[PDB]
């Protein structure tokens, strides 16, 4: 068949690209040293490095390492410092939030103090990383879209861990640090407050998540299908329209009756992705503080379905009949 | 919690506010996507009586690099074609057009090109972005099969020449074009093929879109060291038009 | 669920775990079983064994007398012995008063 | 009727692609969503032996089906294929956000500034995280992530009924009881 | 349409509880008491709960049932053993379960 442009047929390699610079003097803080990986060169660029070292990046790295080490050493001490049993039960361990009886007060190290210290370090690390992503775009003389979309996810992060426990008045409302233990928190949160399906903001969040995955499938396929016209060079197509953009627009116009531009599709993508954590955080913040049972709320607002048939197995079959006796 | 009236609480107010915001956002997003290709026309070239539910946006300005000036959109369609060898097949709207002469040579249908600028695309240094490998310092093949020297196979199974060079993108470290040297029986000079229409094997290179007799009419570059945007559009459109116009059986129904 | 060998939708419509109008008829039997197990543990099983059982039956920590629950009788089946009639042959274990051999 | 309509939509897309001289990536990508739907309504009920195992057609009643089907294997978060599918969904959304943001930031600089090019984008991401995938690799990666999400969703639903019958936490007993442990 | 069902493997549904056949190999029919039949109390020195039973019932219950259903072959032989004292209470617990928790 025709070439489909999924893996590159042949690779070429030249001198390493050290990057652009301006009066801001970015070269001062950049590391020296690059590598080439031929395995990842089949799908994308092969060059590895260099990287930018600032104050925000170093602070974020140190605080994140501290948070990781605190969680890990607590998990190790919880098992008796036995390494084989630490490995055997890795997915089941966690560092647990404090008990409900302490409110917002500082608990003992045995019953949530380490949890609070680790949470403080993680918060510092994430905020420092956001500051770094803002500063880099400021020094490159570009727009601030990356920082604003990272801030939309940080909103749901903060609502889950900081704002809602303060509004409810207890640090015991936060999420435990563990793999199976945080999936237990998700299910228990859904059960405790009725049914999270009947939360309209959870439904809006699902709408936007599904839509973003659908949009990425569409955009990736469309750009790969017009690459024979040089379609992957999107910026030059924005500055000087070519036949790739026209064919890409006309496909969707003839398919569903309307289309986009080469620059306008990225606005659609940016909004569908960012709208997911915003609606999610609004939905989470309203639970427990305003609404305590979402199914009863749905019954009150008349969008809960009604069923006529009966419940129980004896209305449909017999115990002997199921067993085959 | 209490209700202002009936069942109206904070959740309902938040929901209605989000509904209003989403309506405004949908309006903005649809309007931002109407900066190219408007207003609409009928099949005879005149402005259509219907223009839609959404009004046209206001103007925005870009500032280009390397001293190319400004671009304000929406504006006049500067990429428009002048004389198209096409004919109508009905007196009304909604029916296909029929080529007048040779669609592959006239640039209509899937062989269409757009009128881009007659200058090469530049990198950050201000040099032409796409360069032949013979004039790129320190570049070489690092993986895969080197296609230089291998023969080229046409879509009908004819050998037309040999691969003589590759044109690479220095900034992004990627191969963009393959350069061929035509045999005297199949034309004269050198031609370019985009990397996205070829398959490199251990003993040959295969091009399936066009036939052996179509290789002498591929558009040529003006200079042996660079290619402009118009030339690229004209070359890639030619190669893509053969997927429908190379053979009569490729156009008629397959069933 | 692991005691009966069944799942949650046995006895429950999971969209509303609280609603008495969306429960099945096996939920009432389970509710009776909870009280029966509590009574058996607190009145019969724990009080004895604390007076006769040897030290080799008392468990790792707390030195506890053994206790029973759902699976001690169900053993992973919907009904103990899948509903076999075991009391018709033994009238002496059916009533506290004198056996009725009628 | 729905199956017929979906297949007709895909074939119409193929005809449009052929007329415009493009590749056939979009119909192929839509085929995976069609496959997930057909797994939900045809393959699983066929393997389980009854048409009554499919979900109902109602805006709020097809969520009750998902709830009850999830709670019939007790704790559905312990399904490993569900874990893979959820991870792919989250990663796809994150990648789409980053890609849209980078392109918009290149095309829309602060007021009074010239526009940027691909070299600028490559430099921002190598400074940011030390690696850049390129303007051609990002589209391949996004397409692959979305298709993997769909495929693993289909696999996770198809293994729950006909291949595994107990609760999903019990599956990890192979790890919890390996001979290599003391 | 609600998704409320319980799946099971067909080959598993055809394998019964393996302990069902063990019970059927250790049970027997009761013997209807005659007029003024001799009791178990007048033939041995036993405890009051099982003292007023008949003689034939005493044999068919003591050995044929209790010494095989629990695996204790000399159960209720020495009245001072802790197992005998536990079994005496367990008889009454079983009677209470069968009577007051029907
Ligand atoms: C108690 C509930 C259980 C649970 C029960 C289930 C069950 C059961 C299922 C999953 C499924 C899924 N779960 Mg889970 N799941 C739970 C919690 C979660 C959580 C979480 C806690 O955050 C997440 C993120 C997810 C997410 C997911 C995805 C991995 C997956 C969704 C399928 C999909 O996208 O296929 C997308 C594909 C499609 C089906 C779309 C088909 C589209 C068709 C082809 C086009 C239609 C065109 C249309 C008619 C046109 C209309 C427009 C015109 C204008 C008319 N689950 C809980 C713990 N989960 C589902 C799955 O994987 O099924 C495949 C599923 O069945
Ligand atoms: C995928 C795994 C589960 C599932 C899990 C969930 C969960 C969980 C949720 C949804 C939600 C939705 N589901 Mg469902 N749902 C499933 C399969 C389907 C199928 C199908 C394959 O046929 C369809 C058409 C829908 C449709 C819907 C929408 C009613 C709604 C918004 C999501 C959406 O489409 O945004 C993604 C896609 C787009 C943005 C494109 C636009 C598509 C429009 C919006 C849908 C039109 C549907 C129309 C009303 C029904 C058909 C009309 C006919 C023409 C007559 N579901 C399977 C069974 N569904 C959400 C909901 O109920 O919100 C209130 C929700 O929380
Ligand atoms: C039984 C389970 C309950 C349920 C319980 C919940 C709960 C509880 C929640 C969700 C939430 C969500 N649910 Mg739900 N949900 C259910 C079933 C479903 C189903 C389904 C059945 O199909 C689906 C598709 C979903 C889908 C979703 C998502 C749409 C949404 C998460 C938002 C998001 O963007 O996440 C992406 C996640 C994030 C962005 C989190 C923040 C991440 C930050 C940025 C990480 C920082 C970096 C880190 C600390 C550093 C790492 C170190 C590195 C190594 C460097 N739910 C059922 C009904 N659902 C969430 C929500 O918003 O609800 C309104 C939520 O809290
Ligand atoms: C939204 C509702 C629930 C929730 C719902 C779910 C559900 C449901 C699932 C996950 C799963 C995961 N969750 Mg969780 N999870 C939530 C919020 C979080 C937060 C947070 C806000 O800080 C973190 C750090 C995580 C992280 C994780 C990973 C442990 C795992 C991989 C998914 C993922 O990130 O793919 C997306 C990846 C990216 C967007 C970026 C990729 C970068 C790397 C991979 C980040 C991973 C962090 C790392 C693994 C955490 C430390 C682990 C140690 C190194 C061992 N969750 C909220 C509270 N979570 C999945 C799981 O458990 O699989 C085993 C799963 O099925
Ligand atoms: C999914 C997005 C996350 C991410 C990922 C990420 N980090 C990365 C990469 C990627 C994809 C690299 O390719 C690059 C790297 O070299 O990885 C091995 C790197 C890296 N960026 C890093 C920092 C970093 N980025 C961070 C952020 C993030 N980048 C995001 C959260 C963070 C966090 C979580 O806060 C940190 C700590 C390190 C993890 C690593 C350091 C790379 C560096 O210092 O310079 C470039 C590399 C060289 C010095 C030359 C080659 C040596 C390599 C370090 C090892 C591999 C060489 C081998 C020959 C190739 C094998 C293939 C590799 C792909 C493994
Ligand atoms: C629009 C919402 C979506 C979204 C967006 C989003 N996320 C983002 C961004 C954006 C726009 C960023 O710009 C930022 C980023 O850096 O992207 C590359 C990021 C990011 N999203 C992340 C995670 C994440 N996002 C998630 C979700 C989402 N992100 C949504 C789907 C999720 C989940 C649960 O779905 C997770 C888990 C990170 C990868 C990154 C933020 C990095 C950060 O804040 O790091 C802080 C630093 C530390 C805590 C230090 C950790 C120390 C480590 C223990 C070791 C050092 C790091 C090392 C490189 C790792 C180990 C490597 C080994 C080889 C040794
Ligand atoms: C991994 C693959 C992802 C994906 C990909 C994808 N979808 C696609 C495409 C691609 C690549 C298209 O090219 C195609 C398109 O044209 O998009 C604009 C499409 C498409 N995917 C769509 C929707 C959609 N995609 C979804 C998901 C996904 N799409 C995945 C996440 C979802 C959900 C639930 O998440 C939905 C709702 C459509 C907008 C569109 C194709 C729809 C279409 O035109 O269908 C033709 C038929 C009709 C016009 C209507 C038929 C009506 C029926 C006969 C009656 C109703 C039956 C139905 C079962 C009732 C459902 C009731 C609900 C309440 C449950
Ligand atoms: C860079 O590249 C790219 C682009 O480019 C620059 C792009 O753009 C895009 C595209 C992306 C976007 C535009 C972003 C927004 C997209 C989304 C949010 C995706 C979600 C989409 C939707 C919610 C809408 C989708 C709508 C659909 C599927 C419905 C449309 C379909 C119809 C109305 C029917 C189609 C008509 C048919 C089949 C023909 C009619 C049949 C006949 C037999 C004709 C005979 C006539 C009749 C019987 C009667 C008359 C019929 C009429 C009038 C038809 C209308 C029907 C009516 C009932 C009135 C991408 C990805 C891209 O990467
Ligand atoms: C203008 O264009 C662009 C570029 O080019 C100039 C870019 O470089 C970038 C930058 C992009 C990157 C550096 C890569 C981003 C990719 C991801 C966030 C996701 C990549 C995938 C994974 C990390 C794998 C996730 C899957 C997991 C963990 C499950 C395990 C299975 C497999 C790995 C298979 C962007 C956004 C861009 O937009
Ligand atoms: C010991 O062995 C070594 C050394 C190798 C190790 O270090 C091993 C380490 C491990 C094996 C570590 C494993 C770690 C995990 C598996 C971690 C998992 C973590 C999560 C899933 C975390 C989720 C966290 C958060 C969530 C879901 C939401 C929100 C959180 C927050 C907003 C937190 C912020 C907290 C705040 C702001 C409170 C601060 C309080 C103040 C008073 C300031
Ligand atoms: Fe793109």
């Amino acid at each position: 068949p025709e070439y489909q442009n999924i893996f590159t047929q042949v690779q070429v390699q030249g001198p390493a690209e050290l990057g652009v610079d301006n009066e801001n003097n970015l070269t001062e803080e950049r590391t020296t040293g690059t590598g080439f990986s031929q395995l990842i060169g089949w799908i994308g660029n092969a060059q590895l490095g260099p990287i930018y070292l600032g104050w925000f990046g170093i602070i974020s790295l140190v605080t994140g390492t501290l948070w990781f080490n605190i969680v890990g050493f607590n998990m190790l001490s919880q098992v008796g410092y036995s390494i084989p049993e630490f490995i055997r039960q890795l997915f089941w361990l966690a560092l647990e939030p404090p008990s409900p009886e302490y409110g917002l007060r500082m608990p003992p190290l045995d019953d949530g103090g380490w949890f609070i210290i680790a949470s403080f370090f993680l918060l510092v690390s994430v905020i420092s990383w956001w500051l770094r992503t803002y500063q880099l775009a400021e020094m490159h003389k570009m727009g601030k879209h990356v920082a604003w979309a990272f801030a939309a996810a940080i909103w749901l992060f903060l609502v889950l861990g900081l704002f809602r426990p303060i509004l409810m008045g207890s640090w015991s409302e936060a999420v435990p640090y563990g793999i199976f233990p945080h999936l237990d928190w998700t299910t228990a949160f859904s059960i405790r407050y009725g049914n999270l399906y009947y939360n309209p903001f959870h439904a809006l969040s699902i709408v936007f998540l599904y839509g973003s995955v659908l949009l990425f499938a569409m955009h990736g396929a469309t750009i790969l299908a017009v690459t024979r016209f040089g379609g992957d060079r999107e910026l030059e197509q924005i500055y000087d329209r070519g036949t790739a953009s026209e064919r890409a627009g006309l496909f969707w116009r003839w398919t569903m009756g309307f289309n986009a531009t080469m620059e306008g599709i990225h606005r659609w993508a940016w909004w569908f992705a960012v709208l997911t954590p915003i609606t999610g955080g609004i939905g989470i913040l309203l639970t427990g503080t305003v609404v305590d049972n979402w199914f009863l709320w749905a019954v009150e607002h008349n969008f809960a379905p009604d069923y006529t048939q009966d419940y129980g197995y004896e209305a449909y079959t017999t115990y002997d009949g199921f067993l085959g006796r | 919690e209490e209700t202002f009236f009936g069942n109206f609480d904070l959740a309902s107010l938040s929901l209605w506010l989000f509904y209003g915001f989403f309506a405004l956002l949908i309006y903005y997003l649809q309007t931002e996507n109407m900066r190219e290709g408007y207003p609409l026309e009928d099949e005879d070239g005149n402005t259509a009586a219907n223009q839609g539910p959404f009004p046209l946006p206001k103007e925005k300005t870009f500032k280009l690099q390397h001293g190319r000036g400004e671009l304000t959109l929406p504006g006049e369609d500067v990429q428009r074609r002048d004389n198209l060898a096409l004919r109508k097949t009905a007196h009304g709207n909604g029916f296909p057009m029929e080529p007048t002469g040779d669609p592959m040579l006239d640039g209509v249908g899937p062989a269409s090109w757009s009128k881009r600028r007659d200058v090469p695309e530049l990198d950050a240094h201000g040099h032409p972005k796409i360069v032949p490998m013979s004039a790129a310092e320190g570049f070489g093949v690092s993986a895969g099969t080197d296609p230089r020297g291998l023969p080229v196979m046409a879509g009908d199974g004819e050998i037309v020449g040999l691969v003589s060079d590759m044109w690479i993108d220095e900034a992004e470290q990627l191969v963009r074009y393959l350069e061929l040297e035509l045999d005297p029986e199949w034309g004269d000079g050198k031609r370019l093929v985009q990397r996205q229409m070829v398959r490199i094997k251990s003993d040959r290179v295969k091009v399936r879109s066009i036939y052996g007799k179509h290789f002498k009419n591929v558009p040529k570059t003006k200079s042996p060291n660079q290619v402009t945007l118009l030339e690229e559009d004209k070359i890639m459109a030619y190669y893509a038009g053969g997927t429908l116009y190379a053979d009569e059986s490729r156009l008629e129904p397959q069933l | 669920s692991n005691s009966l060998g069944r799942n949650c939708v046995f006895c429950h419509n999971s969209r509303a775990f609280y609603d008495p109008a969306q429960h099945t008829p096996q939920w009432a039997t389970a509710m009776l079983g909870i009280s029966m197990v509590q009574e058996l543990n607190n009145e019969w099983i724990v009080p004895i064994g604390e007076a006769h059982l040897p030290p080799e039956r008392l468990g790792p920590v707390y030195n506890d007398v053994p206790k029973l629950a759902c699976k001690t009788c169900h053993k992973g089946y919907q009904q103990p012995l899948q509903g076999l009639n075991v009391v018709a042959d033994w009238p002496e274990l059916a009533t506290t008063e004198g056996p009725f051999y009628d | 009727c729905a199956i017929g309509a979906f297949v007709s939509w895909a074939l119409r897309e193929v005809e449009i692609c052929r007329k415009l001289g493009m590749g056939y990536h979009v119909p192929f990508a839509f085929s995976v969503a069609i496959f997930a739907y057909v797994t939900l309504v045809v393959f699983r009920p066929l393997l389980m032996g009854a048409w009554g195992h499919g979900f109902p057609y109602g805006i709020w009643s097809h969520l009750d089906w998902v709830s009850n089907t999830g709670y019939a294997y007790l704790h559905f978060h312990y399904n490993p294929a569900h874990m893979l599918a959820v991870t792919f969904f989250f990663t796809t959304t994150l990648a789409l956000a980053l890609h849209g943001a980078l392109v918009l930031s290149a095309a829309n600089p602060p007021k009074g500034e010239e526009v940027k090019g691909p070299d600028n984008e490559d430099t921002f991401f190598r400074d940011f995280i030390g690696y850049s995938i390129g303007t051609l690799g990002i589209h391949r990666v996004g397409l692959l992530l979305a298709l993997n999400a769909g495929f693993w969703s289909a696999v996770c639903i198809i293994i729950s009924g006909p291949v595994w019958t107990k609760g999903w936490p019990e599956w990890w007993n192979w790890w919890l009881e390996m001979p290599i442990w003391p | 349409g609600t998704g409320m069902s319980v799946p099971e493997f067909v080959s598993d549904l055809d394998t019964p509880d393996p302990t069902i056949e063990v019970f059927l190999a250790s049970t027997s029919d009761p013997v209807i008491p005659e007029e003024g039949a001799q009791t178990a109390g007048e033939a041995y020195e036993n405890v009051d709960p099982v003292l007023a039973d008949l003689t034939v019932e005493n044999y068919d219950r003591l050995l044929a049932a209790m010494r095989s259903w629990t695996g204790i072959p000399d159960l209720l032989e020495d009245p001072d053993h802790y197992q005998s004292k536990v079994a005496i209470n367990m008889i009454q617990m079983n009677q209470t379960i069968n009577e007051e928790w029907a």
